[PDB]
């Protein structure tokens, strides 16, 4: 097959997405990177097919995650509690308004529930 | 041979096959001799016409009353009868020393007039040995039959391992199970298998290969008398605890005693009724596909989070991957995500490229290979899967840009500290790289942009960048598109650069014309 | 030979961004860290016409205290929400007036007045370390826009004088001596200020 | 049709779970290929 778009198609869905943000850290997005990664290829035979966008903290940025290596493309964001910038909702529809992108996973926690 | 007679005239357990079979099995010519001997499920052509009296339902061995009139033809006395031979086989055929190891005295003849030359060279190569002449087979399969045989004649097979992919008779990569032959046809190798082995007596593991055709005829090779490194591609489909198994064989523990077994065999798990092998032959059943991989601290045993049902491990030297599915597509797949991963790992990553694109050639997709399939694939020196040039020189540059300013700050404030007023001009923002890829270099400058932004001067341009620079070595880009991974081996002489699982490599030359001082001051005298 | 189309994350939409972004960068301008050609020279000068026009832009108080009041959606009385968020509607009413001021002396009299009522006995510099960044933004704001053209600008001044000030007293040698003392225990100030009058001519120019 | 299918899916085998509590190293472990795990820094 050809594209995500082919996919949606021959599929019968009704919306293209290309670009998911991972609203979250730690093993929440790196899980969810190494499943969609296998699933890209397994589709597509192109990992990088789904482009993912993260949010780097001065802190997390020091301590080297590999979540941010593995990541595809990052945005140096405010430090601190995960209120001043995992919670900013508003601020997070800015990074998503901005790209743009297509969808947000939070997995669990920091904003699940607002 | 050696070894399990010190031990046993020491009572020492050994884990592996008694004395005698080991010896009268693992001499090679001894060994072809017993294959010849007993039904010869398909052996070469140069051994059609070898055989030996009945080794029967009892204790076997090697006697030389006949085998010896019979023997010295297969150790062709001249030309002659070795052209006659020739003619029997059917060219091509190959001139072996029969006393030759490690390769000497090993010659290809395609027809009888190439024949005596190198008749006389192989006798010039080990003088005085006799020497014989066998089939250089056609392009086959080359396939795996574990066995397992206990003290009291009891003795199984489980399954087989195709090891078509091979390196200068090297095998490379490994599969379970070989679905490609026919189901009858493997089980009948099977029972060829045991009857051999039953017929010597063996007492442990072992592995029976075979030479099978696409046409459908199969040719015995070898047997392998003892264990093997891709031995636990079996304790994974088959929920057997191997090597405590052969110990159980050591320690005279029936077969029908072991609890996988029982299991396999779908009996209770704490019984001790005898099991007829032959009447429950068809109960197991492979469970999935595995695929198996030779791979080229110190020992890292190498699995990650990328997936379940798939590890693997490397030594310092060589290691294995094995990647279970529920299927061989499913398990493609899962040995795909593994290598990306396991791949931006550094000394193995350009060889590895090309084993990723080999797994992914339309060949192997299809099961459309053989032992010379690789040998075609090689001579072919397909150089993919290789970073934008320009990305290459740019994260070179920088790496060596990087590299050199940690130098220069360090010495700077180390000295600073130390107290010396040095001079301002040291303290440069000022790069210049000279960097040669085939031939051409690229020539750029790098200006110091901001404690985390580096610009890019490319031949009168201007591209301003940023790193948030890491710990421990690495440097990672992001732009428009996305973000990228990098890792700076640096040598004597050439530039080894990383750029995630890709690998290139960039040389530095002017020394052979140009005399370069590597000091200041006057020039005294030539 | 390059691909300029990705080289298009300079700027943003935010002024916000926009603001601390150019910001960083210019202060890393007179850090040292100065661009050494005429592109450059040029091209953070047209950054600073960005600037300008910013910072005649009344949206700069709008775009920070939107993003602070934000980030603290919890931790929040609803009677002082409510009362801020209502008058900053009718700044926003009043925004593009001849007659249009901050209303932050109104917001200082309204939390200190609960600030004077006092959720008392726990919580008081509790209180104040929840609602900080508002404290020193009305610190800047009580001047106005160019509150803000004098501060930011003065600021930099003084870092260029600072720096250049203590550079030449005597001759280079010795006054680089004389940083050895007046900050014997360490050296990274220094080396940054080496750094930064080393690319002076930049500097100079801009 | 699940409900006409609820009897048709079955558990294979069973999993045990445990949480523990570079700076993130997915720790696998070599007891078992099919048995593996990690570990954030926090909790795995």
């Amino acid at each position: 097959v050809a594209s995500p778009a082919e996919f949606v198609t021959r599929f019968g869905g009704n919306k293209v997405i290309e670009k998911v943000l991972i609203a979250n850290n730690g093993i929440a997005a790196v899980k969810c990177m190494r499943s969609i990664r296998r699933w890209s290829y397994e589709m597509f035979r192109n990992e990088r097919a789904i482009r993912f966008v993260v949010m780097v903290t001065p802190e997390d940025l020091k301590a080297n995650a590999e979540y941010i290596k593995m990541a595809d493309h990052y945005v140096p964001v405010p430090g601190g509690p995960n209120n001043n910038n995992y919670a900013n909702v508003e601020l997070i529809l800015d990074i998503a308004k901005r790209i743009p992108v297509q969808a947000v996973w939070a997995g669990w926690g920091h904003a699940s529930e607002n | 041979p050696k070894l399990p007679e010190l031990l046993l005239k020491n009572g020492i357990a050994f884990m592996g096959p008694p004395s005698q079979a080991m010896w009268a099995l693992g001499d090679k010519i001894a060994s072809s001799i017993v294959a010849q001997t007993a039904g010869i499920p398909t052996l070469p052509w140069s051994g059609s016409g070898l055989r030996v009296d009945w080794q029967e339902n009892d204790f076997s061995k090697r006697i030389l009353n006949v085998p010896q009139e019979l023997y010295e033809k297969g150790y062709v006395k001249d030309v002659d009868d070795g052209l006659q031979a020739a003619e029997e086989v059917g060219y091509p055929v190959m001139i072996k020393a029969s006393e030759g190891g490690g390769g000497k005295g090993i010659r290809k003849v395609n027809n009888a007039d190439d024949f005596p030359n190198l008749f006389r060279q192989v006798q010039a190569e080990v003088p005085g040995s006799p020497i014989f002449v066998m089939r250089l087979a056609k392009q086959s399969r080359h396939l795996e039959v574990q066995i397992l045989a206990d003290q009291y004649g009891n003795a199984i097979s489980l399954f087989g391992r195709d090891c078509s992919v091979q390196r200068r008779h090297q095998k490379i990569i490994e599969e379970a199970p070989a679905t490609i032959a026919t189901p009858a046809v493997f089980e009948h190798m099977e029972q060829c298998a045991v009857k051999l082995a039953k017929m010597v007596g063996y007492v442990s593991a072992g592995t029976v290969e075979y030479l099978y055709s696409q046409d459908g005829s199969f040719y015995f090779l070898e047997l392998n008398p003892r264990l093997q490194v891709e031995h636990p591609c079996t304790e994974m489909v088959a929920d057997v605890n191997l090597p405590a198994a052969q110990l159980q064989i050591a320690m005279g523990i029936p077969l029908y005693r072991i609890k996988d077994i029982r299991m396999m065999y779908g009996v209770s798990p704490w019984g001790d009724s005898p099991i007829d092998f032959e009447d429950s032959a068809h109960v197991p059943c492979p469970r999935g596909h595995v695929i198996a991989a030779r791979i080229t601290g110190t020992v890292q045993e190498l699995n990650f989070r990328s997936n379940k049902n798939v590890w693997g491990y490397f030594s310092v030297q060589f290691g294995h991957c094995f990647s279970w599915g529920e299927n061989r597509e499913e398990a493609i797949s899962n040995m795909v995500v593994a290598l990306k991963e396991l791949s931006i790992r550094g000394d193995f990553r350009t060889t590895v490229e090309y084993l990723i694109k080999l797994l992914e050639t339309e060949s192997f997709q299809m099961n459309r290979i053989d032992t010379g399939w690789l040998d075609r694939l090689i001579a072919e020196k397909v150089q993919a899967e290789r970073p934008d040039t320009m990305l290459g020189v740019v994260c070179g540059a920088l790496h060596v840009a990087d590299v050199s300013l940690r130098n220069s700050v360090s010495n700077f404030l180390h000295s600073l500290e130390r107290g010396q007023v040095l001079p301002a001009h040291t303290l440069l923002n000022t790069v210049d790289v000279e960097l040669i890829y085939e031939g051409v270099k690229y020539v750029l400058k790098v200006t110091r942009q901001s404690p985390n932004s580096y610009v890019v001067i490319m031949n009168g341009s201007c591209v301003e960048v940023d790193v948030h620079r890491l710990s421990d070595g690495g440097l990672l880009l992001s732009y428009d598109g996305s973000s990228y991974t990098t890792y700076m081996k640096e040598e004597v002489d050439r530039y080894r650069i990383t750029i995630g699982n890709k690998t290139c490599v960039f040389e530095k030359e002017n020394d052979p014309s140009v005399m370069r001082s590597p000091s200041a001051g006057k020039l005294i005298q030539y | 030979s390059l691909p300029r189309i990705q080289s298009t994350a300079l700027r943003g939409e935010k002024l916000h961004r926009v603001f601390h972004y150019v910001l960083d960068n210019l202060v890393n301008v007179m850090n040292g860290y100065c661009l050494p050609d005429p592109f450059f020279s040029s091209k953070v000068k047209d950054w600073v016409e960005r600037l300008m026009k910013t910072l005649r832009d009344p949206s700069l108080p709008l775009l920070e205290l939107q993003d602070i009041m934000t980030s603290v959606s919890g931790r929040i009385p609803p009677n002082v929400e409510k009362s801020i968020k209502k008058e900053m509607a009718q700044y926003a009413s009043n925004i593009t007036s001849v007659l249009c001021q901050f209303p932050s002396q109104q917001i200082a009299n309204i939390l200190d007045s609960h600030a004077a009522t006092l959720n008392r006995k726990s919580e008081r510099e509790v209180f104040f370390m929840n609602t900080q960044s508002i404290v020193q933004l009305v610190q800047r704001y009580r001047s106005g826009i160019r509150g803000h053209m004098k501060a930011v600008v003065m600021d930099l001044l003084r870092q260029y004088l600072r720096v250049e000030t203590q550079f030449q007293n005597g001759h280079y040698d010795k006054c680089v001596f004389a940083l050895r003392e007046e900050n014997k225990s360490d050296m990274n100030t220094v080396l940054n200020y080496i750094f930064s009058h080393a690319q002076v001519t930049k500097k100079n120019l801009l």
